[PDB]
């Protein structure tokens, strides 16, 4: 009656695992010689991409098991770390430096933040030595000893030796679009409402993610999507309090950071063909650096994110926000890098709220030059001094936060920012992809016979 | 060549079967390099695999093959219209899983060597 | 090298109006390679056509040019107040002698 | 093996059908290692595209394969001798490179699958 | 009444550009421990290999866009690279030199070349130094200051670090193949008047091309190929002035070379495992190294290349040949390298004729040891000193002029040598061979149609 | 998949023609990474070439396959009983290595060309 038929080229697949490969613009490789995220390893982007809508298709996504999360993070981290190969390192520069403060032009915040430093230097040739001078934040300097001699020593100087970022190389992220190989297609998720979890009525296949931008920051996503109706809440359990809720705005809320400082790039000779930059002096007063948000607008955006929560913890519950309870300077402070200049923002004012149920803001932001980045210990890295005085412009589009956990009456719930993996970060653009392993061979029943 | 890929991926199988070749063409395409050269290679490989069974059952260069294989009803005991009209190969495949493997036994070994064998020996005739 | 004549010496026209300036290179094998630069007085010269017949970036559609072999022309199809300088070509390290275009 | 490679390139389009062997036996073969790695690759991925693209029209181990589909004199108003005793391949090719995608569509899917599911029906019968 | 019919391994083929892979003899590799330009990234070659002609085919063919060239180019760099990544870097080298004059016995042109330096040197183990000597080429050492203290360094150091060459590593140029991968073809011009540009009615196929040795040369191309029938002008375009000439010779012209100073090397341990190789002391009389050639096979030659000139620029033009007017000491002299000494030589004897419309000549040779190969700044290199009297015999067959410009009068027309870009000394060898992609796949009607 | 593998290696070469399949599906699968991955490659070219020369014969997609090529007495004279059910492969292997190209040349260009220049012109029919 029946007989065995072979179908190939069926539209059939699996979950699947694969090793993606970028699409960038060979436009934009053009106008930048080098950008720590390599468009040299990526490929030129095809004009004109390809989405076809997967119509009666109903798909499972788990937004908290991709590998395209992770396979992003060792990418971003490797072309991190071979971009900073060739630079100089700085092992040189651990010795004893003699410190005084700076009080040229000061304001009471800025006190002590910087200090003039004194130190010996190797010069080209081996033979000779040279006694040179440098502006150092007191963030990057550690007391050598408790007694006040004011003899001082670099952060990392003890555990690590610290590598110097070329000051050719740029740090703006640019969009990489993550394709996938021969056999294998990227499934997205076209549901306005979809949470990262759970099936997906509306999927369409593309050959490649939209462009996302390696956009690195803490308690805040800047730079990034935004949800098309309404804020999105994402947590891989809310109720657990050990899984960071990743918010997604609808409207972003901009934020304009500046160092007002007129900055000096003071070229040093340590070695052969080795330089090291230093921060020279400051051109005119010094000022501390600050980031200023839109008051009406944070508030807005907190009173939706608000009415989000509420539809996980209750309609009569009391939303608060709080500033962070501690740890690194990365988590505590809204950390991020504009301009090459790498910023540590105090966000107490933008979470200082209690909601019940029924003009703009500044932040002090604080400047470092030793960054440890993605949460190592051991591979810190010199960022060059940036000429000039720097403005900055972004889009918050979300926010990284964490609730307070043991709450004693169950009315209120507190949430905190936080962040320090960046995994939760790119996670927040990859959380409607899911790569499938396309199984082209059938076997279905028919009544034809081979003869 | 990527035009309409996975398009039927929600249409009847007989729907999706007419559109075979727009995802057969689909299939073929510093440490980053050899990253993707492996990429690369383990999808030459796999086509390679799935060429070599198409082969080894007597259905080279063709999309669609009929055999000389029975269908069981173990395997599914669904009506036609059920199948090509009221289901998609994506839901066919959930259902055939566990017996994908007894069917390509049955294609692999018995039926193509010994139709073979037999088109040898009436070549002899 | 090549003799580059670039005539008439003084062009007067008026605004709005099509002008036609030309260059005759002598001393040649005759090909496409010829360039059109700009020089209002007080500055440097500016590159306006780039080969035979194409444009530099950057530069307006009205300033267009043609030609081939030992004969080629400059056509400012509409004469803008800022299109009034001295005109050159250019055959390798050859230059005109300079057509003035002068309101009039 | 390499030995009349490319010899009949000069000869006429006939006299150069007659060698297609010669040719196709000739498409198969540290940091330089992944370079030549990446070359070896890319000739199999190219030599696997050209096969499957003589498998979805039926001329699966095929040098020569003929097809339903009507020549269009749009294509070429020329007559068979003008074509195949008094040209080349190389000026063929430079007379229909604008053309080859039509044909290679009209093969594709509508010669290739209307056939196929006409022999599925009659093997039906 | 016509049916298409595909036909597969059709002679077709378009222009391409592909990553060629070499082809070498074992024997030499077994003679050869190790050769800058690497054996073992390439691959044996094979005996008897084959050309076929392609009978009324002609090819257009362009010798000044041929990525067969680049790719040369970006191989000899890397395989140069990656031989002097292993040896010694002399970066403990960079110290004060206090240098004085030799003048043990000195003729009157080598005055001041060599010069006696002193300086402290460290040793294998970190703790102890010591004092030693050695002999320096004026063009390898700079003043430190203005003030006459005697006080000198080597000319990299300010800029740069400078690397040992290995000195079991040899340097003698051996023939190297390139072979086409699978699904590409070398076309080859048989044409024995050929200019490099425009179609070539005589076409061959070969699986290789001939072997070209990896010779680096200024002003005059050394051991290459020569011309069949006559002398042959090559410009990208004759009347620009910017493109440089390529000349090849039909018959050689000999050139004699030597520095007949009986040299010495002398080991100096700078650490664990690290050796410097000095020159030493110089057994007997000193003299300056120079070269001979044959003065009426350079004038016969001379007066060919005089002809071809006329046939592109008048016939009663005036052809003088004149000297370098500057550059780098590469370009301005007779750049070479025999036996592992880098000699540079002054042919303001070799054209020095003006050629109206109607016995030996010595070239005054100077030695260098820091060498900065491929007009890149920063990668010097030590060319480690050559034990013994070097005598050496080579062919000039070609060379790289270019015409003055501005030209007052144009009866007249100079041509000066030039050079410093190996691209056109290796596009003098590639001229005839352009890779070309084959198209297997073609569509002819037949009557023949489909059962 | 490697259960039987070579297992007819010591088989009677009509024993050994039985198990075809399972020896055709064992052909198919740092600087440790790229070592392995020349190796991958190079059996994916190794597995190319044989289809090719396969496929040059009229033998796509088969496993047996017969030919017009008239056996002579010159590669071997012995009978068939003697090949066929009293020797094995790797023997015949030995005993016509020498002559195996001149085969492989009688198969390669006179009779599968000069068999699909006859389909051709028969198809004009
Ligand atoms: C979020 O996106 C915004 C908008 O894209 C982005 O702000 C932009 O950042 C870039 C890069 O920092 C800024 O461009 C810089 O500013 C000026 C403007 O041209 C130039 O001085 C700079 O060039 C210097 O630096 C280069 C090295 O980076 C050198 O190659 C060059 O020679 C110069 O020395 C540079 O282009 C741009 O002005 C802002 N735009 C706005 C509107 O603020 C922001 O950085 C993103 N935020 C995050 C957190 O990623
Ligand atoms: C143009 O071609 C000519 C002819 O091929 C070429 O001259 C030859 O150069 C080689 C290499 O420099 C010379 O051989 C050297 O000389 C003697 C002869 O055997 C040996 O002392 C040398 O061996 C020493 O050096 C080796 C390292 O290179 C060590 O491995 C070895 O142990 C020895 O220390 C070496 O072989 C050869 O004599 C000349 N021949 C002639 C006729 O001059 C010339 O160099 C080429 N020119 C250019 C510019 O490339
Ligand atoms: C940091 O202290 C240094 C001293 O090491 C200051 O540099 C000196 O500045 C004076 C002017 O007051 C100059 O006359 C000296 O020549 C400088 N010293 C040297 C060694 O050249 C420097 O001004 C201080 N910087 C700041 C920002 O306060
Ligand atoms: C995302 O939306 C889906 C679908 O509405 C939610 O899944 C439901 O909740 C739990 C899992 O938390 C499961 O019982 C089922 O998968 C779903 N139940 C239904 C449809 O009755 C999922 O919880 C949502 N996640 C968030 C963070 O809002
Ligand atoms: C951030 O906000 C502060 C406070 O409004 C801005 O400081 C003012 O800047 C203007 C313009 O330069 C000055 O005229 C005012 O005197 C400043 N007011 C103060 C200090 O109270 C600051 O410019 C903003 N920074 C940005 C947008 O980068
Ligand atoms: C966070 O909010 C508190 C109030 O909840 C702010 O503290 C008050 O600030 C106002 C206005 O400056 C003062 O009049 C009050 O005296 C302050 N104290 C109290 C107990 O209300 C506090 O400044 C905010 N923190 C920020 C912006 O960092
Ligand atoms: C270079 O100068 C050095 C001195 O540093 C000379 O070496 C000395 O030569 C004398 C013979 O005149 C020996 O007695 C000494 O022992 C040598 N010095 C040492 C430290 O051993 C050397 O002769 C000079 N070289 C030349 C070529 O003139
Ligand atoms: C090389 O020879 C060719 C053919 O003789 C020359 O090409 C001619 O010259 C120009 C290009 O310079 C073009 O008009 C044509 O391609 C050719 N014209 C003809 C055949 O009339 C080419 O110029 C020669 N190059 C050199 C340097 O001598
Ligand atoms: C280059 O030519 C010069 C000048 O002819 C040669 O110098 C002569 O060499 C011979 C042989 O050694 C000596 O007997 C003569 O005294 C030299 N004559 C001079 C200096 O006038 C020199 O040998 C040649 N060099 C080569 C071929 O390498
Ligand atoms: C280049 O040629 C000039 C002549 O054009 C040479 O200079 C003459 O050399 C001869 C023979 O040595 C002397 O008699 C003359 O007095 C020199 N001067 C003039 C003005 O003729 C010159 O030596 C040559 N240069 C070289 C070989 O480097
Ligand atoms: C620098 O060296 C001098 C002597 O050269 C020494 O007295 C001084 O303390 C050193 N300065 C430091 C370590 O800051
Ligand atoms: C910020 O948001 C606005 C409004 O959506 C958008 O047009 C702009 O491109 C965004 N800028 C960046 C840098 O993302
Ligand atoms: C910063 O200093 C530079 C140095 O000349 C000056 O040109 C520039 O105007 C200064 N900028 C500001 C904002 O003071
Ligand atoms: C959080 O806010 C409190 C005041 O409520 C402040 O004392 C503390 O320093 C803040 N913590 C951080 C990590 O910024
Ligand atoms: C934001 O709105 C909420 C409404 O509950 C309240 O905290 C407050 O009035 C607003 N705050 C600011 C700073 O505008
Ligand atoms: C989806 O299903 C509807 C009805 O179920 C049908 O009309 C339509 O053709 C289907 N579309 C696809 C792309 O399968
Ligand atoms: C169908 O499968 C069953 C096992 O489920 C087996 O017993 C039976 O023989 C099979 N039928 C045929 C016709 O092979
Ligand atoms: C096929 O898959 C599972 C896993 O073995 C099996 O237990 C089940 O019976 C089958 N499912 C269906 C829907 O036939
Ligand atoms: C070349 O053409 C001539 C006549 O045009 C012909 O006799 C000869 O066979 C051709 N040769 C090739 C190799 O095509
Ligand atoms: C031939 O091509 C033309 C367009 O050039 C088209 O209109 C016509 O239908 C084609 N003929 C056939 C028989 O397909
Ligand atoms: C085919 O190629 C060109 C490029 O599109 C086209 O314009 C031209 O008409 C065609 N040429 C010939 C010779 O048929
Ligand atoms: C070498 O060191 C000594 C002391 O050890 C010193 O006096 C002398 O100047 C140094 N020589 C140099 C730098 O040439
Ligand atoms: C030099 O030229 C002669 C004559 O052509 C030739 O025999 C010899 O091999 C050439 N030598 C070199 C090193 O190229
Ligand atoms: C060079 O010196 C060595 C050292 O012994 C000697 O054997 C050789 O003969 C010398 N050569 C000449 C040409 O003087
Ligand atoms: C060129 O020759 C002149 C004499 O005509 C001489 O002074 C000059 O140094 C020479 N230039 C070079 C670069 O050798
Ligand atoms: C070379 O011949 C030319 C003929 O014009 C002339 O310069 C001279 O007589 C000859 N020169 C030498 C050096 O032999
Ligand atoms: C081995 O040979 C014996 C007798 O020679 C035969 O019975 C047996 O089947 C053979 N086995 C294999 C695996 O070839
Ligand atoms: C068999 O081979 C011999 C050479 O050994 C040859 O002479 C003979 O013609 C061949 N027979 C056939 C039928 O091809
Ligand atoms: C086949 O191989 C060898 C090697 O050429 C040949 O000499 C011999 O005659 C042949 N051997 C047999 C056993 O037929």
């Amino acid at each position: 009656n029946l007989w065995v038929t072979v179908y190939y080229g069926v539209p059939v697949w699996k979950d699947a695992e694969t090793t993606l490969f970028c699409a960038s613009d060979a436009k934009a490789y053009e106008t930048k010689k080098h950008n720590v995220w390599a468009t040299h390893a990526c490929v030129p982007t095809d004009p004109n991409p390809q989405e076809i809508h997967l119509e009666n298709v109903t798909e499972e996504f788990n937004m908290w098991k991709n590998n395209m999360v992770e396979q992003m993070h060792t990418d971003i981290i490797s072309l991190w770390d071979q971009s900073l190969k060739p630079c100089v390192k700085l092992t040189p520069l651990c010795v004893t430096l003699q410190c005084t403060n700076v009080t040229n032009n000061i304001t009471d915040d800025m006190r002590g933040e910087l200090k003039n430093c004194s130190f010996n230097m190797t010069t080209e040739l081996r033979d000779k030595r040279q006694k040179v001078h440098a502006l150092f934040y007191k963030l990057d300097i550690v007391p050598i000893n408790e007694n006040q001699n004011t003899s001082y020593r670099l952060i990392n100087c003890n555990t690590a030796a610290i590598t110097q970022a070329c000051p050719k190389v740029s740090f703006e992220p640019i969009p990489i679009h993550y394709c996938a190989p021969a056999g294998f297609a990227i499934l997205k998720c076209k549901d306005k409402k979809f949470n990262g979890t759970g099936p997906c009525p509306s999927v369409s296949t593309v050959q490649c993610t939209h462009g996302i931008k390696p956009v690195v920051s803490t308690q805040l996503l800047l730079n990034g999507s935004l949800a098309e109706e309404e804020v999105m809440i994402r947590s891989k359990d809310i109720r657990n309090n050990a899984k960071n809720i990743l918010v997604q705005f609808n409207t972003p809320v901009q934020i304009n950071c500046t160092r007002p400082n007129n900055n000096t790039r003071k070229s040093i000779r340590i070695g052969p063909g080795q330089w090291f930059y230093a921060t020279g002096d400051i051109i005119g007063d010094i000022r501390q650096a600050h980031c200023n948000v839109s008051k009406a607008t944070w508030n807005e955006t907190l009173g939706k994110v608000v009415k989000q929560l509420r539809k996980h913890f209750g309609n009569n519950t009391i939303i608060r926000f709080a500033n962070s309870s501690g740890g690194d300077l990365e988590v505590t402070t809204h950390s991020f890098n504009c301009g090459g200049e790498f910023f540590y923002c105090d966000t107490s004012g933008l979470f200082n709220s209690t909601w019940i149920s029924n003009d703009s803001i500044t932040l002090p932001c604080r400047i470092k030059q030793i960054i440890n980045m993605w949460q190592r210990i051991g591979q810190a890295m010199y960022a060059p001094p940036i000429q000039g005085v720097i403005r900055c412009v972004s889009n918050i589009t979300g926010l990284i936060l964490t609730r307070d956990g043991g709450s004693t009456d169950s009315t209120t719930e507190t949430f905190r920012p936080s962040g320090g993996d960046m995994r939760d970060n790119w996670r927040s653009e990859l959380y409607k992809y899911k790569v499938v392993k396309i199984e082209p061979l059938g076997v279905a029943p028919t009544r034809c016979k081979r003869r | 060549v990527f035009l309409g890929f996975l398009g039927a991926a929600g249409s009847t199988m007989g729907a999706a079967s007419m559109t075979l070749t727009v995802q057969a063409r689909n299939l073929l395409s510093t440490v980053w390099g050899i990253k993707q050269l492996q990429a690369r290679v383990l999808a030459v490989e796999r086509y390679l695999r799935d060429q070599q069974l198409l082969g080894i059952w007597g259905c080279s260069g063709k999309l669609i093959c009929c055999t000389n294989v029975p269908w069981n009803s173990s395997w599914s005991n669904r009506n036609l219209s059920e199948i090509w009209d009221n289901m998609t190969w994506l839901q066919w495949d959930k259902e055939i899983s566990n017996y994908t493997q007894i069917i390509y036994g049955l294609l692999e070994e018995s039926q193509n060597q010994q139709e073979k064998n037999e088109q040898d020996l009436l070549a002899l005739d | 090298v090549s003799v580059l004549t670039q005539s008439p010496g003084t062009l007067s026209l008026s605004p709005g109006e099509r002008a036609t300036l030309s260059c005759r290179a002598s001393q040649t094998v005759g090909s496409s390679y010829l360039a059109w630069y700009q020089q209002k007085p007080g500055q440097a010269p500016r590159l306006l056509i780039y080969g035979a017949s194409s444009r530099a970036t950057g530069i307006p559609d009205r300033f267009s040019g043609s030609g081939s072999g030992t004969d080629f022309t400059l056509t400012i199809s509409r004469l803008e107040p800022e299109d009034f300088a001295v005109y050159y070509c250019q055959q390798y390290e050859a230059f005109g002698q300079g057509t003035k275009v002068e309101i009039k």
